[PDB]
């Protein structure tokens, strides 16, 4: 999983040498960066499911055929807007990771990896996610460098998506 | 590979949670810890050569039949081997000091070592006997008071133990 | 690999024999019917990402836990990775119709595949519901009389499902 | 073994591809042929014996020496006129096995692959069997688009040997 | 690989210990008789394609059953293969001779040669024949006190045979 | 391991061909040289524990400084003298082999290779080997072709160490 760390032992392991003071100021770096990234880990963590419930609003707003067309790709059943909450929700909780993770690598491997396959086989369009994500990018409630940590991994989703 | 934040994530990735208050703050210990924990690196690495060359001389004294003719370890291709192998168990064993997570040692180094060492004839408890050497030899170096702010390290020694202990296992 | 008719002369070849007058006549019933044969092959190949999406949502429907945080299709890399092994014993499907043949399908994606899912985790018997479920959505498919000249393929679709079927036997 | 069909397939799957509308033709004009084919088969098999006993005589009346020489490659024996009568029984059932196929493929994997070697091991002429062949060419009895057939296989393996 | 003279030093080396007086008039025996070592060598060569094709008569004269239809050496394809494997077994028994030792033989064709054809579905047992027939018709060459200056070389013929012997053993 | 006859061999076999003239000649040459270089291995064999105490004793007197200065790789102990005298030893016994095996193999195989890796990780100066080996050469004994056959393999030696 790609992180700071991981991407400093990796290019080491790759040239088959120890690591260098380089590859020790990445770390020097990604620990300045960590405690604020954790505050905003726990931030968003206390509001997922206040999150969750407001972005599905706001796609269902954006797009209300979404809860009215017949399709097993639509909430317009309990079982389609149970699949779309469940989906908010994945967005939540692993960009949640990936400020605990201080990097991409939770997002990558658990999500964007494979994301366009998914969403072309199940039909799910991306503008529905993106539509969810600018929710959450304007209902977190973070300040400073934790809402610029969390932004910057809400914005790699969105161009993910487009 | 893992690390010590992204283990804490794929252990809650498999149960569907979030990261617990519990865990963030250990991994925030860790953080104001980063310092000592790189220091342990810098110092294991700056002295690579001398804690294998103190490992192999004190498995030697020990093991006299490994450098005996016939021996594992005698002729020089096979003295540079053992001694390859000592250098390559330790900078894996500073990657997981430096990433606070055993996955690139076991995934890049310990997986199916044993096996290896097996069919090659390599006397898997005499790696075991070095590695436990080099891990007296590199505590003694990352421990040094001299040169370096006070203050306690008991928790990243027995941390960096726990990664040559765990080099010995698998070997053993 | 072999085709309907090189099955029969290598079976011949062993015992050193001519094909049969019975076993050429069999062959001739093969091409007489061989319109058909090309429809199954056109209608599943031109379909082929619904017959995998159906399936897929009905293993997904019966089997939530391989979804669920910590099951083996759960992350979109995974359930990616599913989808594309569906899309492949299908191909393959395909081509053992194409051929009135099974060995292209044992040889290039059926042979070692029990082995290789025991060795990653992935539950052989959940794959063969797939693979069942993309059998009945595709002889649905290939069996619609709109849009096709009205006649026969019932000995057609036995022969389709005999090969999902071997797939299903191949990874339980 | 070499056929339209398996040569189709093989592109296919090389490709990493589903079969084409061009395959799909291929095989329809595999199944066109195949009539005539599998009729020629049933032809020259029901003849096989006569052929045999015919295109064996005709080698041993173009090289007298084959019967009256001594040594292990001759059929100046009744052992190496065994040889023979199963070495031309081997070309008339592999030719029939090239009609049901619909294409070189038996030809191909058993006779041809290897077919100098062996013949340079065990001291035996080409020229000899280019003679059993243009027999059985001369006396199979077909004409029309079996005759073709048979004759496009007969001429491949006399190029085989020359 | 090692030839006659490494094979004493590596035995030596084992044993930290200097090659004996009586190794060393053993080895100059060796070299005394050199000539007709490289006779064998040479007349092996010269006439590889007459010794496999006389071995190879003689197998399918014994084993009818390997050449008719079905059998493991029916098809041209199949022939060509078993009279490779024999000039292969045969080349390297000549690297053997020339070397004075069988290691080039077990190192580089005998090691794993049983189970790679107990996969092919190859009888060992009869491949043992066929290389036995290789020996008689080596050994009349090598033998033959036409046109050599006349002298004796039943030692070389032995440990020809021995090779053949080891490569027969370890395909049966 | 190397000798002219393992090359022939390797050559041969890396063409996938049968020995030729040229190795069987090659062959010849070994045997040519084999009887002389068999009598200086002899020769030294019988001098190995004179050359050993001999070299070692040279190597103090160069380099005073091994017998009296503290340290894991100086002879200033008992147990650093007995490394020294082993190391010597080996030295002198892998030249014999060299002289039995007609080529440079058991010193490649058993001491050059490494060699580089063991002196510095164990800080032994190439310097007192080669002292040691000077001494071996001076004081062999050999004249003719066997001296000429154990100068090239001590040279050898030096050179690897140099
Ligand atoms: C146990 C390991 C020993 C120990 C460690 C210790 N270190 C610090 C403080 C620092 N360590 C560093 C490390 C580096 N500085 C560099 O330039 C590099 C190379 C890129 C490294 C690896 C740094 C920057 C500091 C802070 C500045 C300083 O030197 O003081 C401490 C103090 C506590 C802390 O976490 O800052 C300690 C305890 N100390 C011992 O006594 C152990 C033997
Ligand atoms: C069972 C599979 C269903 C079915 C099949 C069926 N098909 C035909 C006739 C034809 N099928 C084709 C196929 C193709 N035409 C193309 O252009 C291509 C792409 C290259 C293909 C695959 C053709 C050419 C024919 C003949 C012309 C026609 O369309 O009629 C029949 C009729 C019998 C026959 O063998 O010709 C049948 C029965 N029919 C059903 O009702 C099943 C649901
Ligand atoms: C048993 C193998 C038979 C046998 C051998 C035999 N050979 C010699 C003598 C020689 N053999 C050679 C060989 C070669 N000369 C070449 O030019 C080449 C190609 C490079 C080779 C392989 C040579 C040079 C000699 C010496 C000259 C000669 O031809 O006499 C002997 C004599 C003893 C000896 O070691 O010299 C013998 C016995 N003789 C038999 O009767 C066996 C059937
Ligand atoms: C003698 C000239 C000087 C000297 C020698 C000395 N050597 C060592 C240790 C080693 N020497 C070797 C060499 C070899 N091992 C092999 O397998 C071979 C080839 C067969 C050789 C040539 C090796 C590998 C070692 C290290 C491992 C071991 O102990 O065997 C020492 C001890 C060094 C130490 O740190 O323990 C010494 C003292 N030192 C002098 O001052 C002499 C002038
Ligand atoms: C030293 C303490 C002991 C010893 C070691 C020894 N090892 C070998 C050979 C190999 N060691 C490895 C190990 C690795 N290769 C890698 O890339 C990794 C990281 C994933 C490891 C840990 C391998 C693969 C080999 C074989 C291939 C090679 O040599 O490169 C030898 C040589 C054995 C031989 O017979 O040639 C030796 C001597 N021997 C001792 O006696 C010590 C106990
Ligand atoms: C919500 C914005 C809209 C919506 C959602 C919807 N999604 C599905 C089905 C799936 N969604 C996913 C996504 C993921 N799975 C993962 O593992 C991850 C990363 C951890 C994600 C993001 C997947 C793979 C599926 C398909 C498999 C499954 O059922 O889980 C559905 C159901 C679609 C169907 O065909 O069954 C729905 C309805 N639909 C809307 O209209 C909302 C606006
Ligand atoms: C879907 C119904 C089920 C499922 C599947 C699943 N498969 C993998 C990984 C692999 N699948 C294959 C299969 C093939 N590779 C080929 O080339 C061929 C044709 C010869 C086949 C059939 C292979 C080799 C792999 C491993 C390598 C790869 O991913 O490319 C995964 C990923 C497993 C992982 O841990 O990464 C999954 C999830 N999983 C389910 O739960 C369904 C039951
Ligand atoms: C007949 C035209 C002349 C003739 C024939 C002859 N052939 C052999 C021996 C062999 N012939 C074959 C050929 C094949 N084997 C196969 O598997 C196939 C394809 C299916 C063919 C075409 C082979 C391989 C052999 C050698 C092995 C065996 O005995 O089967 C002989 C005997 C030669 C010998 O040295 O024993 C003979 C006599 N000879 C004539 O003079 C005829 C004019
Ligand atoms: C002949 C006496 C018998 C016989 C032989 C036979 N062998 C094969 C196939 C193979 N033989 C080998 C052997 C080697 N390959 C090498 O590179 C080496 C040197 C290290 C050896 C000794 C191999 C690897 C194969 C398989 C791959 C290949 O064909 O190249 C066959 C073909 C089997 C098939 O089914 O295709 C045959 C027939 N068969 C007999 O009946 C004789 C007893």
């Amino acid at each position: 999983m790609k992180t700071p760390l991981t991407e400093a032992v990796a290019t080491a392991d790759s040239q088959g040498r120890f690591l260098s003071s380089t590859e020790l100021q990445v770390a020097f770096g990604r620990f300045r960066q960590a405690t604020a990234s954790l505050d905003a880990a726990k931030g968003l963590s206390s509001k997922a499911q206040s999150l969750a419930d407001g972005a599905a609003n706001a796609v269902y707003q954006k797009f209300p055929y979404t809860t009215q067309m017949q399709g097993n790709n639509f909430a317009s059943t309990p079982t389609g807007k149970a699949k779309c909450a469940r989906d908010i929700g994945y967005y939540i909780r692993i960009i949640t990771y990936c400020l605990i993770a201080g990097g991409t690598g939770p997002l990558d491997d658990y999500l964007i990896g494979g994301l366009a396959e998914i969403n072309r086989t199940f039909d799910l369009s991306p503008s529905w996610y993106v539509e969810a994500l600018k929710y959450i990018k304007a209902n977190h409630g973070l300040s400073g460098d934790p809402a610029v940590e969390a932004n910057s991994y809400i914005d790699y989703a969105i161009n993910a998506l487009s | 590979m893992l690390d010590a934040f992204t283990k804490v994530v794929s252990q809650a990735d498999t149960r569907g949670a979030y990261v617990s208050d519990a865990e963030i703050d250990a991994l925030k210990e860790m953080v104001a810890a980063g310092a000592k924990r790189m220091d342990v690196v810098n110092r294991i690495t700056g002295n690579a050569s001398t804690i294998v060359a103190n490992a192999a001389r004190g498995l030697f004294a020990e093991q006299p039949q490994l450098i005996a003719p016939g021996g594992n370890a005698y002729t020089n291709r096979r003295m540079a081997a053992c001694l390859r192998d000592m250098e390559i168990i330790l900078r894996y064993v500073t990657y997981a000091v430096f990433a606070g997570d055993a996955s690139v040692l076991d995934d890049r180094c310990l997986n199916g070592l044993r096996e290896t060492y097996q069919a090659l004839g390599v006397p898997g408890a005499s790696v075991a006997t070095g590695v436990s050497k080099m891990k007296e030899a590199a505590i003694a170096i990352a421990n040094d008071p001299n040169g370096v702010t006070q203050g306690d390290c008991s928790s990243l020694m027995a941390e960096l133990g726990s990664y040559f202990d765990r080099a010995a296992a698998a070997v053993s």
